RNA sequence: UUUUUUU
RNA sequence: UUUUUUUU
RNA sequence: AAAAAAA
RNA sequence: UUUU
RNA sequence: UUUUUUUUU
RNA sequence: UUUUU
RNA sequence: AUUUUUUU
RNA sequence: UUUUUUUUUUU
RNA sequence: AAAAAA
RNA sequence: AAAAAAA
RNA sequence: AAAAAAAAA
RNA sequence: AAAAAAAA
RNA sequence: AAAAA
RNA sequence: AAAAA
RNA sequence: AAAAAAA
């Protein structure tokens, strides 16, 4: 389970905010995959209305090249997120996960 | 047409989802009792029935209301509807009566953009008010 | 657009189905060995992890293969496809080759509208030949 | 192209997909021996032969059937054939029937086999029956071998 | 069109072809010695795998080879072609190599219409080059 | 416009800068002494 | 800033470049610097296009 | 036109051919005799 | 056109060459040694290997180079390329590197018309380094 | 602009550390009378 | 058929 | 005109 | 014919 | 409609 | 118009 | 196409 | 053309 | 190269 | 685009 | 565009 | 598909 | 779309 | 202006 | 130049 | 869409 208290830091120039409003997650494989496989990704949106069951996968086809997959927050459900909560689930083979993170800080 | 199996040149793995969303139009019905109001649990959207069973949460985008029973005698059916949201419920009591003591009552209600946010089975999604012992709803909601 | 909710002026009680059909793309892997044929079943389509445990029947549209492991060493990967059909199997097959061997090999062919009919999970949709250990596929259908 | 009097390089890109065993549309011609007042029933089977290019295939889609009186009909009579296709999912009742003009000339009628009826079939099923006065019928069907 | 059968109103009896033509592509792979040249056989291309077993000639239009397996340490693929004929053998060395080593190597000619004449499985179509030890042919011709 | 999450068919890596620059204009006061720049 | 790019595939090449405003073009002599460069690559190659006077 | 040399920004190794074809008119000499073919 | 042979109505003797000019891309690789460059002999383009053991001057219009094999461990492939002139050499060094350390690098220079002129199989063509030990070279020139 | 932006780089371009460069050329002589330099 | 920087 | 966006 | 595209 |  | 080199969709 | 006002 | 009446 | 009746989506 | 020719 | 295929 | 090569006969 | 500085 | 290849 | 914003 | 026919 992603923190949102991860957007919050001296190193996005955001340690002044405390609440955020999620857009659009995009992922990608950090790391690479276990030996004759493929790197994946996947993708849960989590919401604190309710939580959702979609798994929004992405695989390489390529051993060597990283996985990627995204999704985007629909405006009915763009509210706001504090430190304690989270923002999606992520399921991979690879042991590191680079997230990119559209949002709006305030 | 072809009437024969056609090849594909597939290209690179894309990107997929076994477990996607489902726009749908949930019918049920619940049991209302006389001056008393019946919330409508989300839970009830849930189901084997309408093949649901999988899901969690829902984004609720509009109900409706039928009155499934006849009414009392010497009367006419009525049905009202009282929407609730875990932000504030409100207090606005759509009703829609029938002119013909045969007929059935109908009234529903839209949710705003702003007001459609995720619901899970312990919430409740609205009241139903009604001089039958039955209501029929249908619930066009967004599943995720 | 509104800010709050709104009044339906519904009607009569209208067509309701609380199980509809559902056009969906089924991703799942097999396990295949070296100079094998294995039958891909159609009961892999019906499952909870794909909201797909209340059908019984589906019928299938197109099929697409990808390599999910990596090629014997000094070898890139391929994969085929023979179409199974219960009127009668085709021998075809639809072959895809890498020309990387870090790359997936992909391929896929379409079925006609005339064989377009109900399959239960006792049928099979394809054969599948590679030389990887595992293939993925995705496959383009209509559950009913 | 078309003018070229040498052979020319092809710069060929990746390995493209294959299929060393794909379809084909055909019209595949052959003969039937039939009796007088019965009925006989055309197999699938006789489409898959070597002398036809086809015995690697294992299922055919049928989509028409064409029939012609391949001798000559009893004394004073015209020739006529019949046709009753025939299906798994279940047999028809329709007689498409064709009648010579002339005692000399063939009898030819056919049939066409809708989309939606339009599935595969095996050596062991059957695809219509012939009827005529004849003894042999020669018969051309358009289908296609998967 | 129709959901039942419909009279076709059959004049004349036509003209039949019991063993037509076919215009195919046929994959095969063959085996390739280092530094040698190994002739590829027309017979390669009449086989049952290819439903070609009821053709004794064929006329060839394109060949196009990829290499099948992996290059030698440190080494690039690399793979030719030298076209032959009956008529007089050529002296092209078609080459084409591959920039990634993970790659496959492809390269092909076209013979032009004046040379497009049947081969039978005594008859070979061209002499193959390359440091890997199998390559992948794709061979465009008119069987008869 | 939409109600529900929808996927995004995400390509490459892209290039990204985790301390970014900012157009902004500060409101900020000083004490000020009479004949006296400050 | 720390204008990042990395490479998706581990075979590949990271790139990435940042260009300087007509404002902030002076000029910069030996004892100057002018980027920090971070990688986890023992070697970096650079591309800079400057004007010499 | 130019006067000095200039880059060319190549890519992947090209399909390459050592030995091509080539048309030509051959001019050559025969000898022939009275009445008869050579 | 037609299928049989027609008259020419040939008038005077034509202007004949038994020997005339071909402009070609000649391919041909050198072997390159760690942190020396080497130069290129304009005599390996005159071979009969490539059809031009017959010529003795060439007029060379632009070079194009390739690592032929892979570069050391943890490096990416390079090669330059220095112009090289009987009038006077150049000092100009086009290097091209490659982004993915299994692919090729490659890098190429035009002469202009003015530097165009005949070169014998004693003079040489450009220097070539690398950190691969073998380059891969297409000439495109003249040969007369 | 008045501050630094980000250039989405791609691959290795090629590259030449030591150009051409066309100039005009000034310098001077020294010339006898009579004699040609 | 975009153009902008010293011979 | 600075940071995020939208069907190769 | 040299700087950043060439659609 | 099947091919590269 | 064709055979080989270079350009450009 | 399929599912929804 | 946001909400509540009236509105073919 | 030109139509009457059994159902029948959509302009 | 065959073989003859205001 | 070539070949196989329905009036 | 740059040159060399029959000609729109 | 984005708070800030501007702007017939 | 929404979905699912 | 119907109401409220 | 399905049933006479028409050169
Ligand atoms: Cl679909
Ligand atoms: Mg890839």
């Amino acid at each position: 389970k992603v923190p949102v208290g991860s957007l919050f830091s001296a190193n996005f120039r955001t340690d002044s905010f405390t609440s955020v409003t999620v857009m659009s997650v995009r992922a990608w494989t950090q790391l690479t995959p276990p030996v004759n496989e493929y790197s994946f990704v996947r993708l849960k949106p989590l919401f604190k209305t309710g939580d959702s069951t979609e798994e929004f996968e992405g695989r390489a086809s390529n051993i060597n090249t990283r996985a990627s997959v995204g999704y985007r927050i629909p405006s009915n459900l763009r509210q706001n997120t504090v430190a304690a909560d989270n923002v999606c689930e992520v399921r991979s083979n690879c042991r590191q996960v680079a997230l990119v993170i559209s949002c709006c800080f305030n | 047409n072809s009437n024969v199996v056609t090849m594909i040149r597939a290209g690179s793995y894309p990107k997929v989802n076994p477990t996607p969303t489902w726009v749908r139009a949930i019918p049920f019905e619940v049991s209302v009792q006389s001056g008393i109001a019946f919330k409508v649990p989300v839970g009830s959207l849930f189901s084997a029935n309408f093949r649901t069973d999988s899901f969690t949460s829902v984004t609720v985008m509009s109900v409706r209301a039928w009155t499934q029973l006849t009414p009392p005698v010497n009367e006419y059916s009525f049905v009202r509807l009282k929407p609730l949201f875990k932000t504030g419920d409100s207090t606005e009591e759509f009703e829609g009566r029938a002119s013909n003591i045969n007929t059935r009552a109908s009234v529903g209600y839209r949710i705003p953009t702003n007001l459609r946010q995720n619901t899970v089975a312990a919430d409740n999604v609205c009241e139903v008010r009604s001089n039958c012992r039955q209501v029929a709803l249908v619930i066009s909601c967004c599943f995720n």
